[PDB]
């Protein structure tokens, strides 16, 4: 049937009122800071290297991908911040390297580009973090991977934290010779010279292609060959693309140019006999009745405040509809059941402290989107988890460890937003990092680290004040400032949005307007996959 | 000044919505797969009974209780206060307007049927005619408690003050957290329980309304 | 290509003869007396019940589940003649409950509504029963259950055929527990009070909803803890809906009346995340070509006449056609191939007494119907197996075990329709209710028995006869209808279908005419699971 | 390893007390008047119809059982009780027939004989209650099934309850068809004269088996053909061994005698092609510290007494040890970890009312012995559920629906046995009938019922003082009395052992000392099959 009517949420926020003034002029400051470090990001290693890419024929790698995907597609770029000031004094734009999910000739594909601008396309620690969380983002979503090689050598002084651990670089041959078990293709467009590692990413692929007089392949180099054997030859010579195209046979389709590569990718998509198939229902999509800045002035910068989390429900769903699932019973935390983009969605968000009534809730909502099939949206805004000697007592540990179990034990496409604070053990009961979801975004708002600021400061001056007293030296006021200064700023700074994306902890950044959209493009990736059944562990009663 | 409506075009109306409910019927089975299956015909038939349906409409100020009954013939006996209509009828297209096609006892009539929200419109050669459904109270209805266990920083509105609804009533810090209540309700306050600086516990009330 | 011309079934009956007449006029009485008899179950416990029903602002139950269903939507109620006469000066309509299929939101749905205007809601063994049976119907045919709980305690005096047994009162908890395991969604609506027994009904559901001032959940009513405690307590003060859904955390969603609880499931159901897919082909429908007060006229009241059970096969199908299988060898059992609204179906039915050549026709198409994943209606009509000295030497005996073991193992989707007698172990044959059919409906002049009356009496009159003339004595004609009358009486009275339908032996005396109209509807509902494959045990050669 | 020491349960009672030489003799007192009661169900249909049994060369049906399985094997007798003053003026000992577990030609066979001294061999209803009981324990457990057919037709005025329901007669071939397609194999031997309609049971058999001039099968008997044709037939005529064996092909062994039937039974079997495997893992059995003429002293007749359930735990496992769990938490359940002659049980039992920290103990420790493979036994004390306001306010209906929803999904084999009363929907949670046991015994002290008789004079007398204090009248200690006598009679009358076992509601009053053996040989039976992996509902939590 579904015709009849139904209540929505959503409050129309007092725009006059002086509190969403500042709230919104302070988030819209976040969101032009944002823009204006992306507007930089963008442009890569400079003019000089740009203009040294260009003059040898080569598309920069931004318009590689503008002419690979279809046209008009939206490009969802992953990690755009790595690499942000994570080096002393070498600038690495991007890591080095795009990351994406991209539409081609129909099938959503998973696009990785090495930005050769940037020192050469050498790898640093970094491209090597961004590289394998886009594969294993392709594994999980049974996306097709494609590679678009342009290489400059593993760097040198950084080759520790390159070369040998499990993660490190040769897991990406590991993550393409087991995608290649599974009929999830990989594409390799040697548009550049992959030299003596990096050779193994066009060799391990189901079908590749390759560039003449601008694409070369080899497991040792001219230097190396000039080194023990003392024969001089040049890279065209030893591994130009006539050599490995007619007598080799490591390439499998000859370019003439770089839009003949992307022309030639196109056809190697098209001929992939993939067809999408859906397990969940649709429904006909519609749209938010609240606009998102609406969600700068409600959300706003200062996390003392709270807010409520429904204002933000009302602002990211189809038609601003929300099934409440057990609406007062411990409403520190709002379970509930809404659609984005025609895809259900069950949504779990936060409200405050996490009491054992409110992981009761938790672990209720999951294993009722694990049994219908469901997908999860984890948004987080959490202080703690509710201390007291009393809470103690009631066992309010072994309710966090169901509702981490039952989060852990999880198979639905999960995925986390964290649109304010993410401290301590909470953020292992809502779907963190470390319990793999698909995707995990923040806010340019948001916090993260193992306690607040405040929480170290004062615990810490509590703790030094109670063994001083066993002591007999006098702890001022100054003593307490010298105490709490360097504590604050350290957990201020290495707990910022721009410190965490540094790294590849989360997949970016992102605007909270385009948040909504940004979602639903998520979940459109994210259902690529069927879905498995979820068998969970022993629930600790 | 308007006038009430007629029994009959009240029949007229409660058939319009009949219908209506029937084509979200009919547009939902032209998407599912189980297609010509039973169920999809909105016939009302109950096994050896039949089924009344009793639904209001509200005709300017007041409001009218028609029984429906669901013919085997896919007729209706609509009885309004005590008089039984039978009432026929269907729906056609010309162009991108809905016709209401009627016959009640006998008589045939032609109405175009818009139904925008929650007023039915009736557009006849003899005038035009609204019907308004009624709303109930769980679509319509869209004191307060403390939040965690805190000291208040702020009060704001003593006895004899009146807030509408989405106002700050109370500011209070629990752990440091500045929680702003606000007013779900709406009236008059008749009691503030909790003075500025005094300390407030977990689901205590906060104010009142008498 | 499906588009040529093909013969159908079908004769234009005498209606000028005077047996048409008086068949059509003697199956005209039993159908008025049905529809004045269902008139009455209809009302429920009287118009002193419904009054202080209503004055609690309660919706009837009739009504609420007019209010649940979607509108305008076909009602299957099943059992509607549960308790009729089954205790002695208690009068329970329709068992004391309501149970049914509808359409909710698009979906099949069973629906299990407690009736409270009788007799408080309490529990009868006979309401047990026709549970039970509703619960392995949704269970068997993959139904979403839905319960309206309104209890009142199970009843004293009866207490042994309620509590203890296998399928007793506790295996509905069973029956919730397995289904939940199985993605089959429970919802508990509590509109009245559940009471230490009932308690787990909402208590085990997977979504709950309770309804405020007048919904009530407890373990111990409030007469047991003044008796064990000695506190007075009430009933809302204990276990009411602000108590549930805000500090114990039972109910999980909150309803101010009646209209928004079933709102409410409404909104549950619409959120379950299910999608109808048929595996069986569906044909465009059609029309029988003849109506059904020829099938008043046809079959008649009278057993002791015969008819062609081949102008019930052209009522009932789509267009009147039927491919007969095997049509000449042992013409006393007639299979063939029909559409009933579209949904393939292969009919068997029955023209006289089960030679061993019927046996095997039987077999043989029963295999073809597991074999092509086709379902299966049974009509039975039987008299007996066949006597005689010849056919027990045949082996008449492994020829029906054969159609036994085959009707047994078989996994298609079989509804069984009793359109005249049932006697025996023919009974067995024809899928009986033993042989776990979907559904079973049963026509107002059909006999169920282990024999007729008059086989009972005359068998008994012979071997009595054998037996005294072995004595010595004089067994004359009265001494005879002494004998036989209340041999006669009790099989006529205890082979009703009142009587077999007081009992839940059979899913409801139907008219005949909507006889095709609830087929469909039957169909509809046991399609709704996957067909598995079958596989047959030994057959006996 | 498997070698250090481990400490053991039990205490040495003092044998010297007052309450011990009370509570063994009272107990002896029960299981003496048990004795002589199973010894005169023992002999049957008393002297007479035993001479006119042996008058015609048929083994009496014990001895028959006797000659059937291994030499010196252990038999395990189901439901001697059934039909004990079922029935008004009508004496059937043993329901009829004799179903059990035995041990043939090495493999554990069920087996299921018709006593035909009693009444014919006539089928009451409690005899199709008792074999479609002895029917599912064979198809739960993996067991071959062996009849014994003598039958005498179904008994005539009870025939509405014997035959058209779902668990009526027919219910039987529904049995014989769905286990001969899981490879359970059916033998059937006809030493009798089935007729009419337990001629199915031996034309449904995988193998059969018929005796020559005692042994006649046929749909219709001698009065049916005199009645319906007019031809006088005899029995062997008809429906002999000769014309089954040579013309028919109903019967695929031929034998002399009965002694001749049991060795081809025995070589029916031996060539089953059946090899057990055992998935548990099983150590060195040993033997209890502590004799069972303790049981006796410990437990007594009395249900007013508590006593402790671990010296019932020490007195029935191997070596007296057990691994207790969670042992100080909810300690009104007791629930650990012991060995029943090498098998591995997790053993859970009662110590008083359930609490909430009870009911979450127990669906721990019953996911553990679903995740680990380990059977499961049940033992049963209870009381109720404490009543109290705080306790409905704190959600005990949630936590005893957890424990009821995970005893129900789970696949383990489920042992349960009331040693005490089992009252309430306790019941329920402690795996009772309707929950699916593999097995359920009881001992001669315990009580079953919807409430304890107390429990429903006081709160009746509680209830009718409210009223009339509403009302106004005189209700004075002699009106108590007059209310308090019929309600303790009917619930001490119908909660005997004595009344829950003349129904199939119990697998068998069994001796207290005897609970050890007993529940070894119910265990091995119950590892013939399998165990499959379990998968519980939605946790309520
Ligand atoms: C003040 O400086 C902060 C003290 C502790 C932080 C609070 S207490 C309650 C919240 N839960 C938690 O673990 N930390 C938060
Ligand atoms: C006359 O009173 C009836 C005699 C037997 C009934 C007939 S004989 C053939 C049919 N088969 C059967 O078992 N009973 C029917
Ligand atoms: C006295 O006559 C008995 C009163 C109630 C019985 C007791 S109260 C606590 C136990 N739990 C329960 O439900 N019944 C038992």
């Amino acid at each position: 049937y579904h015709g009849d009517s139904v209540a929505s949420l959503g409050t129309q926020p007092d725009l006059g009122s002086a509190l969403y003034q500042e709230n919104y002029k302070q988030m819209k400051a976040l969101v032009n800071q944002l823009h204006e470090r992306v507007e930089h990001i963008k442009l890569g290693g400079g003019e000089k290297a740009r203009a040294l890419h260009i003059s040898r024929g080569k598309l920069l790698p931004r318009e590689r991908i503008d002419n690979l995907i279809d046209p008009g597609s939206p490009f969802l770029e992953l990690s755009q911040f790595a690499g942000y000031q994570l080096y002393d004094n070498e600038e690495v734009p991007g890591g080095g390297i795009i990351t994406g999910i991209g539409r081609v000739s129909g099938v959503e594909c998973m696009i990785i580009a090495n930005d050769a601008t940037v020192k050469g396309g050498a790898y640093y620690p970094v491209t090597v973090k961004k590289q394998l969380r886009a594969q294993e983002i392709a594994m999980q979503n049974r996306l097709p991977c494609i590679y678009l090689v342009d290489s400059g050598g593993a760097y040198l002084p950084r080759q520790a934290d390159v070369f040998p651990d499990r993660d490190h670089f040769g897991r990406t041959f590991y993550n393409q010779a087991i995608m290649s078990s599974k009929n999830i293709a990989q594409i390799a467009v040697v548009m550049g010279s992959c030299t003596a590692g990096g050779a193994y990413v066009p060799a391990m692929a189901d079908e590749n292609i390759i560039v003449r007089k601008q694409g070369t392949i080899f497991l040792a180099g001219p230097p190396l060959v000039k080194a023990a054997t003392g024969e001089e030859v040049s890279a065209e010579d030893l591994g130009g693309a006539d050599l490995h195209c007619r007598k080799s046979g490591v390439s499998d389709h000859w370019a003439l140019d770089d839009h003949h590569a992307l022309h030639l990718t196109r056809k190697v998509v098209r001929n992939l006999n993939y067809q999408k198939k859906l397990d969940v229902t649709i429904e006909p999509s519609e749209e938010p009745l609240f606009p998102a800045d609406e969600l700068y002035g409600i959300v706003g910068a200062n996390l003392k405040r709270s807010f409520d989390v429904r204002e933000v429900i009302a602002r990211i769903v189809d038609g601003s509809r929300f099934t409440e699932f057990k609406a007062f019973y411990g409403d520190t935390l709002v379970t509930g059941f809404a659609r984005i983009f025609g895809y259900p969605v069950g949504i779990v968000g936060n409200n405050g402290v996490l009491f054992s009534e409110s992981a009761k809730k938790g672990t209720h909502f999951v294993q009722l989107c694990c049994q219908r099939n469901i997908p999860l949206l984890f948004l987080q805004n959490i202080t703690g988890f509710m201390v007291g000697r009393e809470y103690e007592a009631e066992g309010i540990a072994k309710d966090g460890a169901k509702m981490v179990a039952a989060v852990a034990c999880a198979q639905v496409p999960k995925i986390t937003l964290i649109i304010g604070g993410s401290y301590g053990a909470g953020n292992y009961g809502m779907c963190g990092r470390a319990y793999s979801p698909r995707f995990l975004y923040i806010w340019p708002n948001a916090r993260i680290s193992v306690m607040g600021g405040e929480q170290a400061a004062n615990v810490l001056a509590t703790i030094t004040k109670d063994q001083r007293a066993r002591e007999g030296k006098q702890f001022s006021s100054a003593d307490e400032a010298a105490l709490k200064e360097p504590i604050i700023k350290k957990f201020e700074e290495e707990g910022n949005p721009y410190y965490s994306s540094a790294r590849v902890w989360d997949d970016g950044i992102i605007d909270p307007a385009d948040t909504r959209l940004v979602l639903g493009l998520s979940f459109s990736a994210a259902l690529n996959a069927p879905i498995e059944k979820t068998d969970f562990g022993i629930f600790r009663m | 000044s308007r006038k009430a409506a007629a029994k009959e075009s009240l029949c007229q109306a409660a058939l319009g919505l009949i219908l209506k409910e029937k084509a979200m019927t009919d547009t939902f089975t032209l998407q599912a797969h189980d297609q010509f299956s039973p169920f999809s015909s909105s016939s009302g038939r109950r096994l050896n009974i039949s089924y009344t349906r009793n639904m209001t409409l509200k005709d300017g100020k007041n409001n009218v209780a028609i029984a429906v009954t669901y013919n085997h013939d896919g007729s209706y006996s609509m009885q309004i206060e005590d008089k039984t209509f039978q009432v026929l009828g269907n729906l056609y297209s010309e162009g991108d307007c809905t016709y209401l096609k009627c016959s009640v006892n006998g008589v045939a009539s032609k109405a175009k049927l818009i139904i925008l929200e929650n007023t039915i419109y009736l557009f006849s050669k003899e005038g035009s005619i609204e019907i308004d459904i009624p709303v109930p109270k769980y679509l319509s209805s869209v004191g307060p408690l403390a939040p965690m266990t805190g000291t208040i920083e702020k009060v704001f509105v003593k006895a004899g003050d009146k807030v509408k609804a989405g106002d700050s009533l109370m500011v209070m810090i629990a752990m440091k957290m500045e929680h702003t209540i606000k007013s779900p309700k709406d009236g008059t306050v008749k009691k503030v329980f909790y003075r500025e600086g005094a300390q407030a516990n977990r689901h205590t009330p906060l104010v009142e309304f008498e």
